[PDB]
RNA sequence: GCGGCCCCCUGGACGAAGACUGACGCUCAGGUGCGAAAGCGUGGGGAGCAAACAGGAUUAGAUACCCUGGUAGUCCACGCCGUAAACGAUGUCGACUUGGAGGUUGUGCCCUUGAGGCGUGGCUUCCGGAGCUAACGCGUUAAGUCGACCGCCUGGGGAGUACGGCCGCAAGGUUAAAACUCAAAUGAAUUGACGGGGGCGCCUUGA
């Protein structure tokens, strides 16, 4: 059992699916959550609730390795943003610094092609 | 989907199938009695599948048609004509008309019986028919006209006008008979071999063969064969690729 | 396209004096000077048929103007294409 | 002829030897017989984004007139010597005389 | 406009940092004419002395590099 | 420094980034005339305001 | 058609102020060359994307629409093809003929400077007068008023199809009929339907 505070906190936010992960100074993954796996399936996967939920199920994960401090990031398009982060502020950490880390390319190579509906 | 209205194609159409005992017929998508009538008429007992359990309860309580034939109610795909080959005591005259989004599938089926059938009747559009019956220099020519003029004669029976079907079509249509080939005048060690140098070659139709077999025959091999490997796909003739079928087989 | 210097040495050259320029002379002879040096350009850049739209108006440019002082004057057109070597 | 800007960009750890390479490539204009106009350094000086995943690295500046062919050699040194990390060439309209606002900060 | 006008009519621009943080985002993109107010001709310079400033890192492309 | 003043000021932020706008949008490939097409059509869209 | 940045070579354009040549001009059948996208030829490359293909779904069926894959292709050098709603659907060149609000890029003079304010080329956008136009509209960047030459059309289909020639590696390109068949075919614009509405019996289009 190891016990460490220095935490840097990951979201990964889709149309599918949140995922988020905790990670130690250096990028080090401690633990980590989803949607998918907090149960949610199909529509609700991707709900501002199943991304409170993956954050509170994270929150759970660091208790046992680290809790004084984090610095939060998040990254896709997805929705639950505010909602996941909120559920940071459950056991609040000592947090700051927030932008996004959504890649956006300098004119990067070719999407897919747009869906005939 | 479709099925014919009028009296003198579906007429011209049953009279130029000859349904007569002595042929071990069987219909496949009976559909509006109007066209089943006659050759369950003509026959003097027949075979059918239709699709449809509705349509197949239809026609089956219909005294004329219930009692002076003997009907199923499944995906053809499904059906085993092998055995109803055996049954029927010769092998199968097969015939009638579908939706056919399912005629590619009907083909090959077909094609997985060419001894357990004696021949094919059926309607289908314009298009792929002229495409199963073009000759090897055209552009109506190609991978699937190659398999099925590689397992069957083809030969077309007549061609029929859109406003003749019942919800009438933009499109004309015509019956086409078919024959597998009491021998294959092509032999062939397989056919998996054949359909896989025909789909590579018509994926590339528009190169020379040098750029389409030639990805896996050498040139020396082509002009061995005595194949001039600068040709087009739509070059070739069903002969030359049942050589290339049978080089591919016994040199692998 | 041509420096001053070079075009100093060709006007002195083909010209009446420094206050002619664009004399018939002076013209082909400067045209001709730029159409020889661009051959080293296409030599290496034969894909800038951009380019080469200016020196196709600049070749027949030169026949125009080689023309009218033909029929102007044999003697001036002679003497000017036997110093350029025009009609090489 | 030709006037131009040279400015590069030296690693912290080299920008000792910053003073030879004003030298060489100094000596290679006057070799050339062209001329020069400003020469600057503005320290070690911090990067926006890490350069090498370095950051610190010192930069230096020149106003220059020399023929085009000795620009294609010293530029060409510049992908030799790894000690300087980045250059930029510019064909600048004139000379030009008047101290970098790098410098006149100061 | 004439004031915007005026600080194109008295320079053209490229090393002068101080002045180029007056036409950028803080996430580095290049503000856009009609909200710096100055003329497109000036714009174009502003554009081509920023790329530059970004190649030397003297100015970040992003928020983050 | 309050958790959700600090997530209004990230919320400014990103807003003024633009960045959900721009990866909605940039999802797929277009054939460029269409984009042509839209582009002066908001145009004229536009300069019809422009008239009162 | 051309869009990160720097260099190297290189084409054209516009203004300034003179100077110079001395009608050297325009147009252009054949001819010659440039010519998107797709495709081909020869040899590389292949990240992302993706015809074909393959497999999972959806649907009465679904070949579509959905998804997971995926080859050619997409990229490069060097050949070819030579077409596009390659359209301003508007040939090239020259002269003339109300205005108005912008944009962009030179330039002169005045600047009290710095802003300004008088001018003055070039390019370009939108209004609109006269005139023109079937009407729509065009309108000093004409579709107005006219001069020179070139290209092209002569009812609708059959048909840019046949055939022949040419051209192309092949695709195809190109030039190009006729029989035969019809009393139309067509452009613009008007009034109802629209209709599914949409707002509030009434104005009127998520259709
Ligand atoms: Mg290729
Ligand atoms: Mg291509
Ligand atoms: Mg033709």
């Amino acid at each position: 059992r190891k016990q460490v505070s220095d935490g840097v906190a990951h979201i990964h936010a889709s149309f599918n699916n949140t995922i988020v992960t905790i990670t130690d100074r250096q990028g080090n993954a401690l633990g980590w959550a989803t949607a998918g796996g907090s149960g949610f399936r199909g529509s609700r996967k991707s709900t501002p609730f199943a991304a409170q939920v993956a954050a509170e199920r994270c929150a759970d994960a660091v208790k046992e390795y680290g809790i004084k401090n984090l610095e939060v990031m998040v990254k896709g398009p997805g929705p639950g943003r505010e909602s996941t982060i909120r559920a940071l502020n459950a056991a609040g950490f000592r947090i700051t610094n927030i932008t996004d880390v959504t890649p956006i390319p300098h004119n990067g190579c070719r999407p897919p092609k747009k869906r005939r509906v | 989907q479709n099925f014919l209205n009028d009296q003198f194609v579906i007429d011209s159409i049953v009279s130029a199938i000859n349904p007569q005992k002595g042929q071990a017929m069987v219909e496949i998508g009976p559909g509006l009695a109007a066209l089943t009538e006659p050759v369950g008429e003509r026959l003097d007992q027949l075979t059918v599948i239709e699709l449809d359990r509705d349509l197949a309860a239809r026609l089956q309580t219909h005294p004329f048609l219930g009692p002076k034939l003997t009907i199923y109610q499944q995906d053809a795909m499904t059906f085993n004509f092998g055995e109803l080959a055996e049954k029927m005591g010769q092998p199968l005259r097969v015939f009638g008309n579908l939706p056919y989004n399912i005629s590619t599938p009907l083909m090959f089926h077909l094609f997985s019986y060419t001894d357990a059938i004696a021949d094919m009747h059926f309607m289908l559009q314009k298009e792929v028919v002229n495409r199963l019956v073009a000759g090897p220099n055209s552009k109506a020519y190609g991978r699937l006209s190659v398999m099925a003029q590689y397992y069957c004669n083809v030969i077309p029976v007549l061609e029929v006008p859109p406003s003749a079907f019942t919800p009438p079509p933009k499109v004309d249509s015509a019956v086409v008979r078919l024959v597998p080939h009491a021998t294959m005048p092509h032999p062939v060690k397989d056919v998996r071999v054949l359909s896989r140098i025909t789909t590579e070659a018509f994926n590339q139709r528009r190169k020379t063969i040098r750029n389409s077999l030639g990805n896996l025959f050498s040139v020396e091999v082509l002009t061995g064969m005595g194949i001039d490997p600068a040709m087009r796909a739509e070059n070739i003739s069903v002969a030359q690729y049942c050589q290339m079928a049978n080089y591919l087989a016994e040199n692998a | 396209s041509l420096s001053t210097e070079a075009t100093a040495k060709i006007v002195s050259e083909f010209g009446r004096d420094a206050n002619d320029t664009g004399s018939t002379e002076v013209q082909v002879a400067l045209l001709t000077a730029q159409i020889n040096h661009l051959q080293g350009h296409f030599a290496e850049h034969k894909k800038d048929h951009h380019s080469r739209r200016g020196l196709l108006r600049m070749v027949s440019q030169r026949r125009k103007l080689l023309d009218y002082l033909k029929r102007k004057d044999v003697a001036r057109y002679t003497q000017l294409i036997e110093r350029l070597g025009l009609r090489r | 002829m030709r006037h131009y800007e040279i400015v590069f960009m030296v690693h912290p750890d080299q920008s000792e030897q910053v003073p030879g390479m004003i030298e060489r490539y100094t000596a290679a204009i006057t070799g050339a017989e062209g001329k020069i106009h400003r020469l600057e350094d503005w320290g070690r000086r911090q990067l926006a984004y890490p350069i090498n995943k370095l950051h610190k690295a010192h930069y230096v500046l020149m106003n220059v007139e020399a023929p085009q062919e000795v620009i294609d050699e010293l530029e060409t040194t510049f992908r030799f010597n790894d000690a300087v990390i980045r250059s930029m060439v510019m064909r600048t309209k004139h000379a030009v005389t008047e101290a970098s606002p790098m410098v006149k900060a100061k | 406009f004439c004031r915007f006008t005026a600080e194109g009519v008295q320079e053209i621009d490229y090393k002068d940092i101080a002045t180029l943080k007056n036409y950028i985002t803080e996430s580095g993109k290049i503000v856009p004419s009609r909200i710096t107010g100055t003329r497109a001709k000036y714009q174009r310079q502003l554009a081509r002395a920023i790329k530059r400033a970004r190649y030397l890192s003297l100015l970040p492309y992003t928020d983050r590099h | 420094e309050p958790f959700d003043v600090a997530l209004r000021r990230f919320k400014r932020s990103c807003e003024k980034a633009g960045v959900l706008a721009e990866v909605r949008r940039r999802e797929f490939y277009e054939k460029p005339t269409t984009e042509r097409k839209r582009a002066k059509a908001s145009a004229v869209k536009r300069h019809a305001k422009k008239l009162a």
